[PDB]
């Protein structure tokens, strides 16, 4: 009915196989060529990954900056407002970011703090700074 | 099956249905009521039934319809009708039987009958037992002819057939019970032995013996995929033999172990380049972390009290430098993954090599032994129907004849007149009748004229193949014959009998195998035989082998026997043979050949124009058709049943019942 569990007999292969008296060979030495190209690609590029993992020998621990973290409070000081307007400034609409360089201000926070102060911070014109770059 | 069901199916016919031969016997029950179809069908059956029960004596009409129930024996001349076509086609009556009502007074009708082989010997029985003058003219000094057995004081091998295929539905079955005839089994295990370098060969591990062996059915199946399915059957205008589609499986299968590594490797470099591209990732990113830390170090480094702007800078660049660290973690933990993933690959690799040097060189020994069975290598076989017979196979165990074979045609010469030492090199068939030519085979000047009204020719396939003729047919055999025996193919297998004074081998172990070196070479003396307590093994020599070992000596042949037998048993173990044997039915010129087989280029049909009987010309111009004159019988022209003693054995009863219709009339249809 159709050819046994395992064995591969597709029309194509055989019109290919068949198509003239070393078209056999040809086809399967062309594979067998197709086959150590890849073998040594594989040799190549496990070098080169070989290389690269050796650059990062080390990791990054000597760059790893201790864990510093304090209450999330709710009052805004004149200090930290400051801090709220420079980091809108380099950050933009990231209220993630803001929040981390601030401190101890909440990503809601932030967010209102950006709605309070709308007025008084020009957040419109620091907000349009920032897209400029 | 069991009952007058049994009997049906051990006759070869349906139970259940009305053949086409009986169709042409009885068309006035076949085209008539489904009720008499059925009585009809049932007395065919209780009939065979009752002949099978006692093969021993005649089954007469009156026997018959004596053991006959109701309604069953109500119709008289329906049964005598049906016990006169059993008797006339050889369904029951045949073989070695005795006789209840002796031969008729006076013969009608003269025969000549060409070859004692079974199917000469079979026909002759039958004709003479319808009462005609029967002489059958052999070339060599015995009966059987291409069953030979070799016999020395009791020790006995047979050269030519020596199986009989299963007692299930064969004639044999029937002759064997009317003789003497032991019949002994076959044990079917066969372990193999494959060189192992100046070391004893080595028996093939259960393991491979066994997944090289289904490899081998599975390449069979597939290419009768390719044939039916993909209709792989004619590749340059030429027909596609089994061996050329073999090479072709084989390939695709090789071809397809490739592709698997292929994308294999191609799954293992797009992963590698996965992790390339991450870890040139890693070291940039390790750099700007490398530089946004000196950067936040020196920021951090201008002491308080800081403006509000110098502390964002502290601030900023700390907050900046933990978003590099997570992205540097979130990369470093692909990194570990995507290696991981790696090894994973690199553990699990697909198939290396499709069949190694050892594989195919069992593989080869599984086409050899093919190649055996059907008497030629697997290069002329036809694709589309070099098993067409594989349905109409019998059922039962496979077995020997203990006595040898020749048994078999001894018994079935007894009480005929056999004209040996005569080869017939003539057949001169008219309107008027036939005269057949032969000399005697040892002063070949001696010369012997036969008149008869009909001549049965039961030339081997090979004999009539024969360029120039050893046999000349006057006329001349129409474009129609001699095109179906040039397209019809006539193999060769050899064997070689090796007595010796002393059993070395193994005694329980019936037959085992060698492996060959290379495929050129796979048939060569491939297997051996070991049946009785006789100290004969019998090797056999198959394949393109079988062609080329007919043209080395005695001498070269039992040594490379002995050489294998050595390289097994242990180079001492092996003593020199007492007797031996080598056979060459190619050479022989009564033979040409061992049996046929189904020819690229041919099928199946070719033997039904191998059956199909010559009628001459008229004598007088314008004369009436006359009778057909020259008969054809033989293993080569049964379609169902080719390249068997059982297949010439029932040709022979198909022609003495054709030669019988065609000179005694039908009584039957009376
Ligand atoms: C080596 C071998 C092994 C075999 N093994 C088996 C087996 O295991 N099982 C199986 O079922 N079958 C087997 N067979 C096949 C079986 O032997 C034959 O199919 C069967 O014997 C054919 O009978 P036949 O009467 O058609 O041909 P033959 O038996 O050859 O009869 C033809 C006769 O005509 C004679 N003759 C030839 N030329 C002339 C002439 N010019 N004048 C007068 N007479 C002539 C021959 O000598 C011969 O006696 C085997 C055959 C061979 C060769």
């Amino acid at each position: 009915r159709k050819p046994p569990k395992g064995m591969f007999l597709s029309q194509e292969d055989v019109e290919a196989v068949s198509a003239n008296a070393t078209a056999a060979t040809t086809v399967l030495r062309q594979l067998d060529m197709e086959l150590v190209s890849v073998k040594r690609q594989i040799q190549n590029i496990k070098q080169t990954n070989s290389a690269l993992k050796e650059k990062l020998d080390g990791g990054i621990e000597p760059y790893r900056l201790p864990e510093v973290i304090q209450k999330c409070n709710a009052r805004w000081t004149t200090e930290e407002q400051l801090l709220a307007v420079q980091a809108i400034r380099k950050y933009g609409r990231d209220f993630q970011a803001i929040s981390d360089v601030i401190g101890n201000k909440s990503v809601v926070q932030v967010k209102n703090f950006f709605v309070n102060y709308r007025r008084r911070f020009n957040i419109d014109e620091v907000l349009q700074e920032w897209e400029a770059e | 099956p069991s009952g007058v069901e049994g009997a049906a199916f051990q006759s070869r016919l349906p139970h259940d249905r009305m053949t086409s031969q009986e169709a042409a016997c009885f068309p006035d029950i076949i085209s008539g009521p489904q009720q008499t179809q059925k009585v009809f069908l049932f007395i065919r059956n209780r009939t065979l039934q009752l002949w099978l029960d006692n093969p021993k004596i005649q089954l007469t009409f009156e026997a018959t319809l004596q053991q006959l129930e109701a309604p069953y024996n109500s119709d008289t001349v329906l049964v005598h009708r049906v016990h006169s076509y059993l008797e006339r086609h050889g369904l029951i009556n045949f073989g070695i039987y005795k006789r209840i009502k002796p031969l008729p007074t006076k013969k009608t009708g003269k025969v000549i009958i060409i070859g004692s082989g079974v199917s000469g010997l079979a026909a002759a029985r039958q004709l003479q037992s319808f009462g005609m003058d029967v002489t059958l003219l052999e070339a060599r000094d015995r009966v059987g002819g291409r069953v030979a057995t070799f016999r020395k004081g009791n020790y006995v091998a047979d050269l030519g057939a020596m199986v009989v295929t299963g007692l299930g539905g064969n004639p044999m079955a029937v002759v064997s019970k009317q003789v003497n005839m032991e019949l002994a089994k076959i044990k079917q295990k066969c372990p193999l032995y494959e060189a192992n370098g100046q070391a004893d060969d080595v028996k093939v591990p259960k393991e491979k013996d066994e997944m090289v062996e289904q490899e081998f059915n599975r390449l069979l199946e597939a290419t009768s995929y390719l044939s039916h399915q993909l209709d792989f059957n004619v590749l340059n205008n030429k027909p596609v033999s089994l061996g050329q589609a073999l090479e072709v499986v084989i390939q695709l299968q090789e071809k397809h172990v490739k592709d698997e590594q292929i994308e294999h490797w191609k799954k293992i470099v797009k992963t590698q380049e996965e992790l390339k591209e991450l870890l040139n990732k890693m070291v940039n990113l390790k750099e700007k972390i490398k530089e946004l830390h000196q950067q936040y170090k020196e920021a951090s480094e201008v002491k308080p009290p800081r403006d509000i702007t110098a502390e964002f800078l502290v601030k900023s660049k700390h907050r900046d430098l933990t978003a590099l660290c997570k992205e540097y973690d979130e990369l470093a933990e692909t990194q570990g993954k995507l290696e991981e993933k790696l090894q994973e690959l690199e553990a699990n690799p697909p198939s290396d090599v499709y069949l190694s040097s050892r594989d195919r060189q069992i593989l080869d020994w599984h086409f050899a032994n093919l190649e055996f069975a059907n008497a030629t290598p697997l290069s002329t076989l036809s694709l589309k129907h070099w098993d067409q017979d594989d349905d109409f196979e019998f059922t039962g165990s496979h077995l020997t004849v203990r006595n040898g074979y020749s048994c078999v045609p001894v018994a079935l010469a007894e009480g005929l007149d056999i004209k040996l030492n005569t080869a017939v090199r003539q057949v001169r068939y008219t309107a008027s009748g036939c005269e057949v030519i032969a000399v005697n085979t040892r002063s070949t000047s001696q010369t012997f004229i036969y008149k008869c009204d009909a001549v049965l020719c039961t030339l081997p396939l090979g004999v009539l193949k024969q360029q120039p003729p050893a046999v000349q047919f006057v006329p001349p055999l129409p474009e129609w014959k001699t095109s179906a025996v040039q397209r019809m193919g006539f193999g060769n297998l050899n064997k070689v009998v090796l007595c010796f004074d002393r059993v070395f081998w193994d005694p329980s172990v019936n037959l085992f195998g060698h492996v060959g070196s290379t495929t050129a070479s796979r048939g060569e003396l491939f297997l051996f035989w070991n049946l009785y307590k006789a100290p004969i093994l019998l090797a056999l020599v198959a394949g393109e082998a079988a062609g080329i070992m007919e043209n080395i000596s005695d001498d070269v042949i039992v040594g490379r026997c002995l050489a294998i037998l050595k390289g097994i048993f242990g180079s001492s173990a092996v003593p020199q043979p007492k007797e031996t044997v080598v056979s060459r039915w190619r050479a022989d010129p009564w033979a040409r050949g061992s049996y046929s087989y189904v020819a690229a280029g041919s099928s199946g049909n070719d033997y039904d124009l191998m059956a199909q009987p010559i009628t001459p010309g008229p004598s007088i111009p314008g004369a009436p058709q006359p009778i057909p004159r020259l008969f054809f019988a033989g293993e080569h022209t049964i379609r169902n049943y080719p390249a068997t003693v059982h297949g010439a054995l029932l040709s022979g009863l198909r022609e003495a019942g054709r030669i019988a219709d065609q000179f005694l009339g039908a009584m039957y249809t009376l």
